[PDB]
């Protein structure tokens, strides 16, 4: 009988169900999240039970249709999704025990309580408080304590339970016939379809690493900058040849460098561009400032906003007796409904979160005619990335100057522009090796490479050469480092994190590219250009339907992953800083530790 | 002559509810005057189209009766209604022909016919071992087949049933909210003319 027909029609049927049960679960969420209370609390877990128990028995007629004659590549692609099992692979107890170890990591990672050594009753949580205390702070004997009690109070506890996790869980994607765990991270990022456009894992882990040994002269002066500048500031706590400890990045893991900008500008002076109080003047509330971003997607040929948006969208404060979180989300809730909630305050920053939250909500918009198993991005990174080229090109002198936000005869040059571009460049070039190193480690640990003891005794053991951080305090291998972390207790993807930074870049390249514009990149404007539109239009509207290396045609020509642009877009500022560093020597020898 | 038994297109345009679209509403009206001026001059209709006869002329040249057919439908499915189109609705539900007389109007009711707990009166076809035939209505509901499974009209592995429900609801986005169609069928058989227009003195 013929196979390839009637999964069609199977298709058929479960679309339109399953689009009218995501909306209910999604509306279910919306009504929590805005509005909280002790009866929209239960009715959203009915929702989101019965939806989670529709799918183990649509996925479960998904395994009779023999799937090795299909011929067709969307159907067979739109039925990959479906045969997947999921947890139930396994007995039920092993699957119950399973969810049991995830609810207690979140749990224990949630219930973070440690209280100073002078008074043992005051304890302080990563709300506002201990995240403080490392974050805006100058006192090196406190940082090191709180350092040191949250890696040892906080991840020594959950060791015991992650040891376990990962046995199982590897078990798990074994039995789904992959080699091994990360291999099921790395699934998304496959293609075995159409001839000179496929891809493999392996050349994946061959080519995420080949595309970061170009950045190396771009890291080594900043690292030496850094370094330099910290020593000055603190007497006789960094050798000159050594690496820096990890208590004076500035967070907790050292994810971001944004806080050390005050303490390093180096024209302190020069002011900064600060338009806060031309913003407060002639009364810039909540909805103006979303409705002039919408003029930048509109001007570029983007889609108008839905009549619908201003109105069902809660922009604003909720008031006073309405309890509400206030993370800014983009929601899609499906069949046409789009909404945000973020609670505004009339900052800049907040301006630039209503321009990155609208670049998700036309990205969502765009592949909105594509079937319901197809509706997210090309893969995982596509998402954010579209968020922040928007950021990008809005925060440019000349188009705040052409909203009026500036003052017509402003001044700016050499000095203020290096100053602004060493802001950004600790952001975003700060992260690359901390998350290479941590996906790396966490991929050694999965492949099963390492045996029961090198686990603590190698992750700083290489973070010390991929990063310069050096062990402020010896331990041994009972602690564990990594645990301590946001993603890494919520298994989730992490390398979407590295990725995303550098197709930014690309994007920007390409549209620069279609630009025309005489200028350094940092610059570089894509407003008031309908010829910047088209091209990112015909990528937006694919959706997954498309293999992403195709989706990386109608914009980039080179279809590969090639890091072209981070030696770009910080172009002027490292032929500047290879004239700041004319006598400190570069590199950090890994044998001066605080300890020895 | 004054204006006398005008046809009622009071209950066609103005009904408490309309039926579905797989059972799409037949009405049959004759022997009356007719008054399109208040139809074309409305400004809460959405779509007026057809090519046969322009709007403008309907009021001169008329015919022996009219069909009325109406139903409910989805927001991007009223263009669906059109001659030689390919979908679920002009192909499993309603069959319009290659040579098709009269003209549909169309227009939104997301505050009559819409609930906030989702409306589930409304049904459409999804499947059909054959295609409709031009103006023909399929009542029937019997299980339907897809393999050579032999299925007694029960539920299980390969055997569907045909009618799908809607879900409409007042925060869904434009192009999703229910819109009324009424399509005007005109027919020219030998018999009198009956409906159109009146003289002016
Ligand atoms: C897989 O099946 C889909 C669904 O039929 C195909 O999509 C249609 O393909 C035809 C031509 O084969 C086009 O005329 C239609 O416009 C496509 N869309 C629809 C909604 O019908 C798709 O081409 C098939 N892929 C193959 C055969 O490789
Ligand atoms: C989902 O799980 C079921 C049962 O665990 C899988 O079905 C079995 O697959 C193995 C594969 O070698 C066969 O040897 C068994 O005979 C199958 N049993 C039944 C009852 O089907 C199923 O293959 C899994 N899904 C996928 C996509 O592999
Ligand atoms: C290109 O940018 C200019 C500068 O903002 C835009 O011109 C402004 O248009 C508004 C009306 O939309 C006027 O109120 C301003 O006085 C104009 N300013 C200047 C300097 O001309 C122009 O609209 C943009 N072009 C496009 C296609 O969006
Ligand atoms: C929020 O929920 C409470 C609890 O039922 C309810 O009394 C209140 O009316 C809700 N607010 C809105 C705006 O619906
Ligand atoms: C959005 O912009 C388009 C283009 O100008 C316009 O036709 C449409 O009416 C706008 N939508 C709203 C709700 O104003
Ligand atoms: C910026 O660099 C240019 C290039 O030499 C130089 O002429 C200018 O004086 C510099 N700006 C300063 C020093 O403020
Ligand atoms: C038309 O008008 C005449 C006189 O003007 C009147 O007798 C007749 O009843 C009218 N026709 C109606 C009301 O249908
Ligand atoms: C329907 O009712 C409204 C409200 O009175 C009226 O304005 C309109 O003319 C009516 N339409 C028809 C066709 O009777």
């Amino acid at each position: 009988s013929t196979i390839e027909e009637q999964a069609k029609t199977f298709l058929d049927k479960f679309n339109h169900e399953a689009e009218d049960l995501f909306y209910q679960s999604s509306l279910a969420s919306w009504n929590y999240n805005t509005n909280i209370t002790e009866e929209n609390v239960q009715n959203m877990n009915n929702a989101g039970d019965k939806w989670s128990a529709f799918l183990k028995e649509q996925s479960t007629l998904a395994q009779m249709y023999p799937l090795q004659e299909i011929q067709n590549l969307t159907v067979k692609l739109q039925l990959q999704a479906l045969q997947q099992n999921g947890s139930s692979v396994l007995s039920e107890d092993k699957s119950k025990r399973l969810n049991t170890i995830l609810n207690t990591m979140s749990t224990i990672y949630s219930t973070g309580k440690v209280c100073n050594p002078d008074n043992p009753q005051e304890c302080l949580l990563l709300e506002p408080g201990l995240n403080e205390i490392m974050a805006n702070s100058l006192d090196y004997n406190e940082r090191l304590w709180a350092w040191e009690s949250w890696r040892s109070e906080v991840g020594k506890q959950l060791r015991p339970l992650y040891e376990e996790y990962v046995v199982l869980k590897n078990e798990m994607a074994r039995a789904n016939h992959y080699e091994d765990y990360g291999d099921y991270w790395r699934g998304d990022y496959e293609v075995n379809g159409v001839d000179g456009y496929d891809y493999s894992r392996g050349q994946l882990i061959e080519d995420v690493e080949h595309t970061f040994e170009e950045i190396k002269p771009l890291y080594e002066h900043l690292h030496a900058y850094v370094r330099a500048k910290l020593m000055n500031a603190y007497p006789s706590y960094i050798s000159p040849i050594g690496c820096l400890p990890a208590h004076l990045l500035g967070d907790m893991w050292g994810r971001f460098w944004t806080n050390l900008y005050s303490l390093t500008v180096p024209f302190g002076q020069k002011p900064n561009i600060d338009v806060t109080d031309a913003m407060v003047d002639q009364a810039w509330d909540a909805q103006r400032i979303f409705k002039e971003a919408e003029k930048f997607f509109v001007s570029v040929g983007l889609p108008n906003m839905t009549q619908g948006f201003w109105e069902n969208s809660m922009l604003t404060d909720p008031g006073n007796v309405q309890k509400a979180v206030c993370h800014p989300t983009a929601w899609d809730l499906g069949k046409g409904d789009f909404r945000i909630l973020m609670c505004t305050k009339v900052t800049m920053d907040d301006f630039l979160t209503a321009h990155h939250e609208m670049g998700h909500i036309q990205y969502d918009m765009a592949y909105a005619a594509q079937p319901f198993l197809l509706r997210n991005g090309a893969n995982e990174g596509f998402h954010e990335a579209v968020g922040e080229i928007m950021s990008l090109s809005a925060a440019t002198p000349k188009h705040l100057k052409s909203i009026g936000l500036l003052s017509p005869d402003f001044q700016e040059d050499n000095e203020t522009e290096i100053n602004f571009l060493l802001k950004q460049a600790l952001t975003i070039v700060g992260t690359l090796p901390f998350t290479y190193m941590l996906e790396k480690w966490r991929w050694m640990v999965f492949k099963g490479e390492i045996p029961k003891d090198q686990w603590m005794k190698k992750w700083w053991e290489m973070k010390r050469e991929i990063v310069g951080v050096v062990e402020p305090v010896p331990h041994d291998e009972t602690y564990c480092d990594p645990a301590s972390l946001f993603h890494v207790s919520n298994d989730y993807s992490f390398i979407r994190y590295y990725t995303r930074t550098l197709y930014q870049f690309q994007f920007q390249e390409a549209l620069c590219q279609a630009a025309k514009h005489e200028g350094p990149l940092h610059k570089c404007d894509i407003s008031n250009s309908t010829e910047a539109g088209q091209k990112l239009f015909n990528m937006l509207r694919l959706g997954k339907s498309e293999p992403w290396t195709l989706a990386l045609e109608n914009v980039v020509g080179a279809k590969n992953m090639n890091v072209r642009p981070l030696l770009n877009y910080f172009e002027p500022l490292f032929t500047w800083l290879k004239d700041q560093n004319k006598n400190s020597f570069v590199g950090w020898s890994t044998d001066w530790s605080p300890y020895a | 002559p004054n204006i006398t038994n005008l046809c009622p297109f009071g209950e066609v345009f103005n009904a408490t509810r309309f039926a579905s679209v797989y059972a799409w509403n037949r009405k049959r009206i004759s022997n009356c005057v007719a008054d399109y001026s208040v139809l074309y001059n409305s400004a809460s209709f959405s779509t007026f189209k057809c090519y046969g006869v322009s709007p403008t002329k309907l009021n001169d040249l008329c015919f022996t009766n009219v069909y009325a057919d109406s139903f409910v439908i989805r927001g991007d499915e009223v263009r669906q209604i059109a001659p030689g189109q390919t979908g679920n609705i002009a192909d499993y539900n309603y069959k319009l022909p290659d040579d098709f007389t009269g003209c549909v109007i169309a227009w939104n009711s997301n505050n009559l016919d819409s609930k906030v707990g989702g409306n589930y009166n409304y049904l459409y076809r999804l499947f059909r071992k054959s295609n409709l035939k031009p103006f023909e209505r399929d009542i029937s509901t019997e299980i339907y087949q897809a393999g050579s499974t032999p299925c007694n009209g029960v539920k299980g592995f390969n055997c569907y049933f045909p009618l799908q429900s809607y879900g409409f609801q007042p925060t869904y986005g434009v192009g999703y909210q229910p819109y009324r169609v009424v399509v005007l069928s005109f027919e020219l058989l030998h018999a009198p003319a009956t409906v159109c227009g009146p003289k002016k003195s």
